[PDB]
């Protein structure tokens, strides 16, 4: 709910607070890049997905704009190694969830990332497996933020991934809700990167995690379940649409 | 009390002393101080006695501790699956022998109100008491008024 | 064939679960499907389940167990739907009770049940030696002042016609079997696997071959509470346990030119609308006399 | 104070190996600090017991208790919440394990008399809980039939042993 | 010992009893439905019922239009009575009133409450009470009793 | 007089848990055939007298509204109409009011 | 099992409400009028009377009281009191009741089937009379 109620309660007095709170990350993620409809037939085709990527991110100029900021600003970085710490990453967060250890979790995940990948799911038992990586992490494209006030920069770079995993989510109680162990299921992720640059300790995070639009609806769940129709009081009359 | 506490019959354990006697005690692990007074009795009976009771029994085993304790203490643990703590806190060697020597001779078997000294199977060779038993019998069977 | 009564028992049920089985061996793998709820009482109701597993009657938990007391028989667009028959497509569900205003479905369905009913307590009610065919449940209307089933027994057997101490023994197990709460289960099957379930009893065998030849995919409609299958007409009720009074009022008996058929009579009500002593005995009096609608 | 019991909602098991029996649901939910006293609360809360859930608020709408409507809203929160924090179908499948009343901290008054004697009063609060069992009700308790007793008579009568025999 | 009274014994006394009835049966000659405590409506409806047939007796006769003073308080309500109430009803000699029980009042008192009416007001109809239909398969198991106590007459 | 002795949490569980002093079951209560709420099957609807009672509140309001005063009560009968309807012959010659809501599903036009 | 309270009227319609009335109080003019013949029926053996006998007596409904006068001038008070239906149930023999009298229970006034029990409507239609207060 939204509301105050400003005929007693008065207003919250503004207040200058005397440490500026201290942000790891930014929420959003700034430039979606949004993948062809295509990208479930040229997944097959190793040489036309594979080229249109390298193609795309060789192309664009905001892309290599912002590897020119990330570069300029810090040394020793490459984007032909990236796809690989960055397949990596996800492969210590999910693995994280699984012994449900929040300590690395935070160390790994972005501060946006982290309340969502845990929140709904800490009182259920999370088993995940990463068996195959059909087609090897592709890098789509790079963005930078510019905030004048801090002079702080965030890099954001996108990782299109394709994957082979089997999840297994247990109810507290011991039975299990949505999908098998057994099935290695094909899985197309669009993931988001981020990190701090004029931060010392310069860490490399997982930041969000987006689906495409046409992304194929997900795992059939187990059990029922009911949507209501409205609540009616005793004079309101129902009406249905077409 | 009586009416507080569990029972048991008299009994052997597993069938215990009919066929060979086995002594029932298993190990016995003794835990003292090198450096506490607490410990003193306990000390000399383990310089002394222990070396010649081990050869008084074989088929128990002995494990001396001196470790840091305060409260000198020996836990006997039988083949019953049983097992007894004591403490042989501030004794003397008199004392402490005596008291082991009450160990080696238990059956394990726990301390409780033991309802008949006898544990007889089949008491009754020759027969055991029914109401007929001393009724003499009638030709045919029959009953008091009952006629043929 | 060399047969005991228990061997028919093991041969229907196991077959019939292969059947079961291979309705389940499509391989649906849990798609989900959708339900709308076009009743009076809880509009704009939605129920997303499975596909050829949830039931109608699994509809009705989602809701309230006021539901699952009241409703013997589903409407699922114009068709009524047996409570434990699982759904097939993405449809829009109504509930029906005894209490409604235009029951007529609902009636129908209950002389059915009732009548399989009495069925399988006649032929579990007779000496091994003899033989007792099954033939039919004849569909009267209500008004009609009992349900019917039709039996023909042993040629040996013919002279006798019951005795109020046989008719209330039937009633006696009637009851027995009320009391024992068993599901009412329905299967569909194609004609040839159908007729191999019955065999032997040759007016069955018969019905058969009417009922799936009226239908263009030769679909043969299969009823299983228990030990016992029937073959009927529409749907049945949900539980055994819903009929309360419960009675075989008098048999008579009837012949073709072909055949000796003997018309068996009773009469019965739900727990819901159960009747007054007085009144149960003056229904149980019009239950009497010949009952006659084949056509 | 002592909340213990909201907290057995946090417990998380160990996942069932395949072929076990599937393990019922469990809820427990409860009010805290009601206005009602524990006693009057107590009948409420013994009414309900075993019943399933919707018989429980059928009986509990038409009373005319004050506890009443409380013990309901309780009862449709416990619903509610089984279904939609935990997993559960069918949310008349559920039946009431175990419901009763906790007295609270009370308060403290004067209750005037005249002559101006004094006795003092008590402001009197209470705790409401429930567990909620996803099943069917489990089945209602039938008096022993003549057939028992008879078989416990004799089964006694066979107990029996001469004593001091030995 | 009560035995054989007819009067439920309400308010301060005889007279305090009456003063409440005539509230009460002004307030249902004005509004034609009310809702209030049952045992005072049950009480009420005698004299609701009675005082339609002094409204029958006409305009003219001096026993009714006195009785009618007494018992309307609102003086605006004396032509209602005659000219509005009393003549819709003719064809019906006792059938003026509906009285049917309310759930419990929601107060925390939870009186036991009714609601009585004048037949034929102009009024949302209360949801009273429906037998059930004759597709019933009860009354349908009747209706062959019924058509075959034709049949052999 | 005063009690001798304090009693027992056994005695006072005997009398009140007594079977006489418990609350017991109702077995009257059935459903609506309207709206599906529940009902004593002796008692109107509490809901559907809901409806009932919120609408001829209003229509008492919209005839104090063609009321000009405490005492001013008509001397004719009154009907009430809804959105899209006229005065019948039979119905005309009485007082009528006009009312914003289409004709209700229960309601009657009579 | 919550099986619900019921009386006979509940789910009757108004169609079938006075056909229900008119067919049991039509089969208890039949049921009365049927036995109004008793002699003929089979009339157990009529036995002379024997000096230490006991009669059987009779189950009234008290009217009111009258006034009522002696041809001698005094004034009396009497009951008026009205048989009404009194039909003989049923018969103990004299070993099977007191080990001394036989005993010959005896019915009241008639009224409805319908508030009655199970037991005694079974009871009452094993004899084919109405039932008795
Ligand atoms: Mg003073
Ligand atoms: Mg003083
Ligand atoms: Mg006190
Ligand atoms: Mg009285
Ligand atoms: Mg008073
Ligand atoms: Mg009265
Ligand atoms: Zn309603």
């Amino acid at each position: 709910f939204v509301e105050h109620a400003r005929k007693a309660g008065l207003v919250i007095p503004h207040e200058r607070l005397e440490r500026p709170i201290h942000l790891a990350c930014t929420a959003g993620i700034f430039d979606a890049y949004v993948p062809p409809e295509g990208d479930a037939r040229i997944s097959s085709l190793s040489k036309e997905g594979l080229a249109q990527r390298a193609e795309r991110l060789k192309k664009n100029v905001a892309s290599q704009l912002s590897i020119r900021k990330i570069r300029e600003s810090d040394p020793n970085f490459k984007i032909k190694d990236f796809p690989e710490k960055a397949k990596d990453i996800f492969i210590e967060a999910h693995l994280c969830l699984n012994n449900s250890d929040h300590d690395r979790l935070h160390t790994l995940v972005t501060e946006n990332c982290f309340p969502d990948m845990v929140w709904d799911i800490r009182y259920k038992t999370v088993r995940w497996s990463f068996v195959e990586s059909l087609e090897p992490p592709q890098v789509v494209q790079v963005r930078c933020s510019s905030l004048m006030n801090q002079g702080n920069i965030y890099g954001q770079v996108t990782v299109r991934m394709h994957t082979r995993q089997t999840l297994a989510i247990y109810d507290r109680f011991g039975r299990l809700m949505y999908g098998q162990e057994d099935v290695p299921r094909d899985v197309l992720e669009y993931v988001v990167f981020e990190k701090h640059l004029v931060d010392p300790y310069g860490s490399w995070r997982m930041h969000g995690k987006i689906i495409p639009p046409w992304a194929p609806p997900k795992q059939p769940i187990l059990k029922t379940v009911m949507i209501p129709g409205p609540q009616l009081k005793p004079w309101e009359e129902f009406e249905e649409p077409q | 009390t009586a009416r507080g506490t569990a029972s048991r019959f008299l009994t052997s354990v597993l069938h215990n002393g009919l066929g060979r006697y086995v002594q029932q005690l298993q190990r016995l692990s003794f835990s003292l101080s090198r450096d506490a007074p607490s410990s003193r009795g306990a000390r000399e009976f383990v310089e002394r006695e222990v070396t010649d009771f081990a050869r008084r029994n074989p088929g128990v085993v002995i494990y001396v501790n001196p470790r840091p304790c305060c409260v000198p203490r020996v836990v006997a643990e039988y083949l019953n699956g049983a097992v007894r703590e004591e403490s042989i806190h501030c004794k003397s060697v008199e004392e402490i022998a005596a008291l082991v020597q009450k160990l080696a001779d238990q059956s394990g078997l726990d301390v409780i109100r033991i309802r008949k000294p006898f544990h007889t199977d089949s008491p009754s060779i020759q027969g055991q008491w029914h109401p007929f038993t001393n009724k003499p019998t009638t030709l045919g069977g029959l009953r008091p008024r009952e006629v043929q | 064939s060399q047969l005991s009564p228990t061997e028919l028992i093991e041969m229907q049920n196991d077959l019939f679960n292969k059947e079961k089985n291979r309705q389940l061996s499509l391989t649906p793998r849990t798609e989900k499907i959708e339900v709308k709820h076009v009743g009076k009482t809880d509009p704009g109701t939605v129920f997303v389940m499975n596909k050829n597993i949830s039931t109608p009657y699994s509809c009705a938990m989602h809701l309230s167990e006021w539901y699952c007391r009241k409703s013997i028989l589903a409407l699922v667009d114009g068709q009524p739907w047996d409570m434990y028959k699982p759904l097939t497509k993405s449809c829009e569900i109504k509930f029906l009770t005894f209490k409604d205003d235009d029951p007529g479905e609902v009636n129908k369905a209950y002389w059915r049940s009732c009548a399989m009913m009495m069925g399988c307590v006649i032929e579990r009610a007779f000496k091994d030696e003899y033989v007792v065919s099954l033939v039919r449940a004849p569909e009267v209307p209500v008004i009609a002042g009992a349900f019917c089933y039709d039996v023909v027994l042993d040629k040996r057997l013919d002279e006798w016609m019951p005795t109020k101490e046989n008719l209330h023994s039937f009633t006696k197990d009637a009851r027995a079997l009320i009391y024992k709460d068993l599901p009412f289960e329905t299967l569909e099957v194609e004609a040839k696997v159908a007729l191999e379930i019955f065999q032997h009893n040759k007016y069955k065998l018969d019905f058969i071959e009417e009922k799936a030849s009226q239908n263009p995919e030769r679909i043969v409609k299969l009823h299983r509470f228990g030990d016992f299958i029937d073959v009927s007409e529409g749907p049945l009720i949900p539980r055994t346990s819903i009929c309360f009074q419960y009675e075989v009022s008098a048999v008579h008996n009837l012949q073709t030119q072909s055949s000796l058929v003997r018309r068996f009579q009773g009469l019965s009500l739900p727990v819901h609308l159960r009747a007054h002593f007085t009144i149960w005995n003056k229904l149980l009096e019009r239950s009497r006399k010949m009952v006659t609608e084949d056509k | 104070i002592s909340r213990k019991w909201e907290k057995k909602n946090k417990i998380v098991y160990p996942p069932q190996l395949p072929g076990e029996p599937r393990r019922p649901a469990e809820i427990y939910h409860c009010r805290r600090q009601i206005k009602y006293s524990k006693d009057k609360m107590w009948y409420l809360a013994k009414l309900i017991r075993g019943m399933s859930i919707d018989q429980a608020l059928a009986q509990l709408e038409f009373s005319d208790k004050k506890g009443a409507q409380i013990i309901k809203e309780v009862l449709l929160e416990a619903q509610d919440m089984a279904v939609r924090d935990h997993n559960v179908e069918f949310r008349s499948n559920l039946y009431v394990a175990e419901s009763t009343s906790g007295r609270g901290q009370y308060l403290k008054r004067i209750r005037y008399h005249g002559r101006g004697r004094f006795g003092i009063m008590e402001k009197v609060f209470c705790h409401y809980f429930v567990k909620l069992v996803e099943g069917p009700p489990p089945p209602r308790e039938a008096p022993k039939t003549a057939v028992a007793h008879a078989r416990e008579y004799i089964q006694e009568l066979r107990n029996r042993t001469i004593t001091h025999a030995l | 010992i009560s035995h054989g009274r007819v009067f439920r014994r309400l308010g301060l006394g005889p007279e305090s009893r009456i003063h409440l009835l005539q509230n009460l049966l002004t307030g249902l000659v004005r509004h034609e439905r009310i809702e209030a405590s049952w045992a005072r409506v049950d009480e009420l409806r005698g004299y609701a019922e009675k005082l339609i047939d002094y409204g029958k007796l006409g305009d003219t006769n001096e026993r009714a239009m006195r009785m009618a003073d007494f018992w309307l308080t609102e003086k605006d309500l004396i032509p209602k009575l005659f000219q509005v109430l009393a003549p819709r009803f003719q064809g019906q000699n006792g059938g003026y009133t509906r009285m049917l029980q309310i759930p419990n009042r929601n107060e925390q008192d939870r009186a036991k409450m009714a609601v009585i009416e004048y037949k034929g007001n102009c009024l949302p109809p209360l949801p009273l009470p429906r037998r059930d239909s004759n597709l019933t398969l009860l009354n349908q198991l009747l209706q062959g009793l019924r058509q075959d106590q034709e049949a052999s007459s | 007089a005063a009690p001798k002795n304090r009693r027992s949490i056994e005695v006072n569980r005997c009398r009140r848990r007594n079977p006489q002093k418990l609350i017991k079951v109702k077995n009257n209560i059935d459903v609506c055939p309207e709206c599906g709420h529940l009902k004593q099957k002796h008692i109107l609807c509490g809901y559907c007298y809901e409806k009932v009672r919120k609408e001829t509140a209003e229509i008492r309001r919209q005839m104090g509204k063609q009321e000009g005063g405490p005492f001013r009560a008509p001397t004719t009968e009154t009907v009430v109409l809804y959105s899209g309807e006229t005065p019948s012959e039979q119905d005309q010659g009485k007082r009528i009011i006009e009312r914003e809501r289409k004709r209700p599903s229960w309601f009657t036009q009579n | 099992h919550g099986k619900s309270v019921t009386w006979w009227d509940e789910h009757l319609s108004e169609e079938n409400v006075p056909f229900v009335k008119q067919l049991v109080s039509d089969e208890n003019k039949a049921q009365l009028a049927s036995k109004l013949c008793p002699l003929k029926d089979e009339p157990w053996p009529i036995h002379p009377w024997e000096p230490g006998s006991s009669r059987v007596g009779l189950i009234a409904l008290k009217l009111g009281m009258m006034p009522l006068w002696t041809k001698d001038g005094q004034k009396h008070v009497v009951t008026l009191l009205q048989v009404q239906d009194c039909h003989v149930l049923k018969y103990t023999p004299k070993e099977n009741h007191n080990g001394r009298m036989a005993a010959l229970t005896v019915g009241g006034k008639t009224v409805s089937h319908f508030h009655k029990s199970a037991s005694i409507l079974e009871f009452y239609q094993e004899l084919g009379l109405p039932p008795k207060q």
